[PDB]
DNA sequence: CGATCCTCTCGAT
RNA sequence: GAGAGG
């Protein structure tokens, strides 16, 4: 079925920038601990908290 | 404070050692040290209280 | 003696 | 330390 309203509708130039998902998600249920503070490790790299 | 606090106290005679946990080591490499800053330091009070301790 | 938060990555000592 | 993200 027709959509009552009619779309602006044409090509426009898109850019795929970085900062996808799959290198941002991270979780920590328990892991490292810093040696000083006894306290959980900063950065996703790293397992952090 | 005659219990807690007395100025006679403000000024140093017995410095308190930390211990290890405190100023702990452990390096990138396992064939050198990695000491802390803290540590180093106690190092060079320590070189100035034999110095002073000789020369008396 | 203060000077946003949190998050990432990088290189270099 | 710098470069960045909201």
């Amino acid at each position: 079925k027709k959509l009552m309203a009619q779309i602006f509708f044409g090509p426009t130039y898109y850019q795929r920038l970085r900062h996808m998902v799959d290198d941002k998600i991270h979780a920590r249920a328990r892991g490292p601990m810093q040696v000083l503070t006894r306290q959980p490790v900063e950065g996703r790299s790293r397992d952090g908290g | 404070n005659e219990v807690f606090s007395r100025p006679e106290w403000m000024i140093l005679t017995c410095l308190p050692v930390p211990p290890p946990p405190v100023r702990p080591s452990i390096s990138f490499n396992e064939s050198q040290r990695g000491e802390d800053d803290l540590t180093f330091k106690l190092a060079d009070i320590l070189k100035a209280n034999i110095s002073l301790e000789t020369l008396e």
